């Protein structure tokens, strides 16, 4: 059970073989959407200061 | 007669049939059999994929 | 010895099974008396075997009763009482409230273990979940018969609709489709043997 | 008056709705539906000429 | 000692200390004994934080006049939102400029120019631009191209790193597509400063083709356009037209 | 520059709209976990396996 | 007696496909009528306004 679970790690598909995979997509997905607005919030704040 | 043919013969190679259809058997049960309802069911799929 | 080394079985009825099965298991409309008793013989069957087999580990397992006890001087066992005991403990819970499912709580064994030590029974989670299991499969079974006793005589709830009725005869269908199956595949298996697999029997 | 439209009900607008919906369809339901499926001999086939 | 649970945990230990010493645990030992130099030593180097001294002064205070662009940090912006979304319905959200042109007409010369050095494939009479490249160009002393993707800083004042750097992009390019296929949507990140660099992202994109030459897959056609529109249809952006004014302009297909 | 001054800043209040939106959907679908991945849902199923 | 629908066991025993099919075109005429309202109430009176 210990290889065949290694085998397991091996292989993404044979995680995500049934497609139920919102999990792992919505989390990535929440944390690059941080970091997209506090990149947008600098560049706008240096609209108003910099520009 | 009866008992020394068999012994000979089949008891040997009927009891490893139990024996390990038992095994899988008992295998599956406690990788899936829900323990009332505080069970969580989120690694069953993996469960009976390593299974 | 030869002969039957020189057959071999068809593997492919292990798909053909796989639908034919299916087909005798997929009826689970009981359209009428008749059928009804037959699912009814079948349940009764069924569960009475294995109510029979749990009560025999129950009665090894507990002990004799107290009749046996005096009159044949049947004494039990420590393990017998402490067993008596715990079975006493589920078996009120059960009798109080016979929907509990199979599944305790982990304080409940806590519970259980707590009680059973203070009246003075020894008990550990181990011999708690052994005894549960066999009372718990005994309780299942014979309230599942005493349900075959109502069904035997149950049609007026299902015109009505009536909303305080408890008695749901589902399990019925169950073993009626089973023991259609068991039917379906035992026939199956015959025609291909009398067909198929006997007459290239003959020719080995 | 355009706002007062959307003060209407919501039930209002259902039930003129519902009603016209089933004026244009009822005379096919029996016509084309219940009456060739309403002869068979078997529900099934009623239930498929429904389908 | 028969029977008795302290002779029993005697024995329990005995049994454990020798598997302790097992053939798997000595041999864990001794792989162990390499593995602490293998992939080791990097450690008393990385202590050092100048390295990070360095990024700090670039994030704050760089003391010239490149520090705090705001074209800088849209850049990563960008970037962060193609991480977002490889579809290209979100990257559409914000602004850019997205160069198209007729295959082989210089668009790459064009880019060059407007970036100040040769960091885009250029070729004689070939197919320049097959996976789109995103370039994003800044005011900076210092002419220096870097990858999203690496930490090798090129300058590009010297043939030998613009080449490097020119190379390195086709082989991305090509790393984009998969066999036997020769066009890819995928988009390499570069970010270029340098003195005179106005505040432009500017995005390569593969080639658009009248029809098919021989040598070419034919797969190109119908993926070059697909590519083009993913980017050009950005409501947000603008459109760099680069068309070949030196043949017959009814050849030409861009325009359309 | 002068789109990107115009266009950026709508859409980066659309973007601080979409992290709050990204979390409006999450929060219903996974409210006692956040952001869990694929990756270490088999790590626990592993040790649950083995276990 | 639904039941006796249930069983079908023969055409003299009820046969009440008849009351299911008009139920089934019961919910189809309500529901129609209700996401037409809602269309209309949330979707269309606005851009009516606009208009």
């Amino acid at each position: 059970v210990k290889e065949v679970l290694e085998d397991f790690a091996e292989d993404g598909e044979k995680k995500i073989k049934l497609l139920t995979g919102k999990r792992v997509q919505l989390a990535e997905d929440l944390k690059k959407v941080r970091e997209i607005q506090e990149k947008l919030d600098a560049f706008i704040e240096a609209l108003h200061q910099e520009k | 007669i009866k008992l020394k043919q068999w012994t000979d013969k089949q008891l040997p190679n009927k009891a490893v049939e139990v024996a390990w259809e038992t095994l899988q058997e008992e295998f599956s049960r406690f990788m899936t059999e829900p323990k009332g309802k505080e069970h969580d069911d989120i690694f069953d799929k993996l469960k009976e994929a390593v299974k | 010895e030869e002969s039957i080394k020189r057959h071999k079985w068809n593997d492919f009825a292990e798909d053909s099974l796989r639908v034919i099965q299916h087909n005798a298991l997929e009826d689970r409309s009981i359209s009428d008396k008749q059928q009804w008793d037959a699912a009814i013989y079948f349940m009764e069957e069924a569960l009475q075997a294995r109510l029979k087999d749990t009560e025999n580990a129950i009665e090894n397992m507990v002990g004799p009763d107290w009749k046996k006890r005096w009159l044949y001087w049947k004494n039990r066992t420590q393990e017998q009482c402490v067993h008596n005991e715990t079975k006493n403990e589920l078996e009120k819970m059960l009798k109080c409230n016979e929907e509990h499912p199979a599944y305790l709580a982990s304080d409940e064994i806590t519970t259980v273990r707590k009680n059973l030590e203070s009246r003075g029974v020894e008990v550990d989670p181990s011999l708690i979940k052994d005894t549960w299991h066999q009372v718990y499969r005994r309780h299942f079974l014979k309230t599942a018969l005493n349900h075959c006793n109502l069904c035997r005589r149950g049609f007026y709830y299902y015109q009505r609709h009536f909303v305080d009725s408890e008695l749901e005869c589902n399990d019925v269908v169950l073993f009626w489709r089973i023991q259609r199956m068991l039917a379906i595949t035992a026939n199956t298996l015959r025609q291909q043997l009398t067909n198929t697999e006997v007459r290239r029997l003959e020719k080995n | 008056e355009v706002i007062s439209l959307s003060q209407v009900t919501p039930k209002h607008w259902e039930e003129i709705l519902q009603q016209s919906l089933w004026e244009r369809v009822s005379t096919h339901v029996i016509e084309n539906i219940y009456l060739p499926a309403a002869q068979t001999m078997n529900s099934g086939t009623f239930n498929t000429t429904v389908d | 000692a028969t029977d008795r649970g302290s002779e029993s945990d005697k024995h329990f230990r005995k049994v454990s200390d020798k598997e302790k010493i097992d053939q798997l645990q000595e041999e864990l030992l001794h792989t162990q004994l390499k593995y602490q130099r293998i992939l080791e030593r990097l450690e008393k180097e990385n202590k050092e934080l100048r390295k990070l001294v360095l990024q700090k002064d670039d994030k704050g205070i760089h003391h010239r006049k490149l520090k705090k662009s705001l074209i800088d940090m849209y850049s990563e912006v960008l970037d962060v939102l193609s991480d977002y979304d490889a579809s290209y319905n979100t990257q559409d959200h914000l602004p850019r400029v997205v160069v198209v042109g007729d295959q082989s007409a210089g668009k790459t010369s064009v880019l060059e120019m407007i970036a100040q050095a040769r960091i885009f494939p250029r070729g004689s009479g070939e197919m320049m631009t097959r996976s789109p490249v995103k370039v994003t160009l800044s005011e900076g002393p210092h002419h220096v191209a870097l990858f999203k993707d690496s930490s090798r800083e090129f300058d590009l004042t010297k043939e030998e790193d613009l080449a490097a750097l020119r190379h390195e992009i086709e082989l991305r390019m090509r790393k984009n597509v998969k066999e036997g296929c020769t066009v890819s949507p995928e988009t390499i990140s570069l970010n270029v400063k340098g003195p005179g660099l106005q505040r432009m992202v500017l995005v390569d994109l593969p080639g658009v083709i009248n029809t098919v030459t021989s040598g070419m897959a034919p797969d190109t056609k119908e993926t070059i356009f697909s590519i083009s529109k993913a980017y050009m249809q950005n409501p947000n952006a603008i459109i760099l037209c680069i068309q070949d004014g030196s043949v017959d302009a009814e050849r030409s297909i861009v325009t359309d | 520059w002068k789109m990107v001054r115009e266009s950026v800043e709508q859409q980066a209040d659309s973007f601080k709209a979409t992290r709050f939106n990204l979390e409006t959907e999450w929060k219903n679908n996974y409210p006692r976990l956040r952001e869990l991945d694929r990756n270490e849902l088999f790590e626990k199923a592993k040790n649950e396996i083995l276990d």
